[PDB]
């Protein structure tokens, strides 16, 4: 995979600090704070 | 109800933000690539030369 | 470390399924590392992490 070269020469990719579940919790906020 | 039928079949509408992820892929390509590059040197493999 | 029919790398090698066509030799990968190689003596498509 491309991720899997990239990982084998020295390039990593860090985890973003805020999964997906997480931004889908604040844009349900904001989202249900607004309504 | 119509912007889910928009979404449904455009993938133009997020150009902007599938362009920011090829530009990277793209950059991060071309940065490995570099690494079979002779750059004036007998070999790209380290250590064959 | 390892050598195949004088390919030299390092990795980890496993089992794959990824399937050749007899006379070839390597797998690639879209980076023109060498992802896949295939045992001389018992033919298998061993994976290199």
């Amino acid at each position: 995979d491309l991720i899997c070269a990239q990982k084998f020469n020295g390039l990593t990719v860090l985890p973003p600090l805020l999964t997906d579940e997480m931004i889908a919790q604040y844009t349900s906020a904001l989202l249900a704070g607004t309504i | 109800g119509k912007i889910q039928d928009s979404l449904s079949s455009t993938a133009s509408a997020l150009g902007k933000l599938q362009d920011v992820v090829n530009q990277n892929a793209q950059a991060l390509n071309t940065l490995v690539k570099q690494l079979s590059s002779n750059f004036g040197a007998i070999s790209s493999v380290l250590n064959d030369i | 470390n390892f050598n195949f029919n004088g390919l030299t790398g390092t990795g980890v090698l496993t089992e794959s399924n990824k399937k050749f066509l007899p006379f070839q030799q390597f797998g690639r990968d879209i980076a023109d590392t060498t992802d896949a190689v295939r045992d001389p003596q018992t033919l298998e498509i061993l994976d290199i992490t």
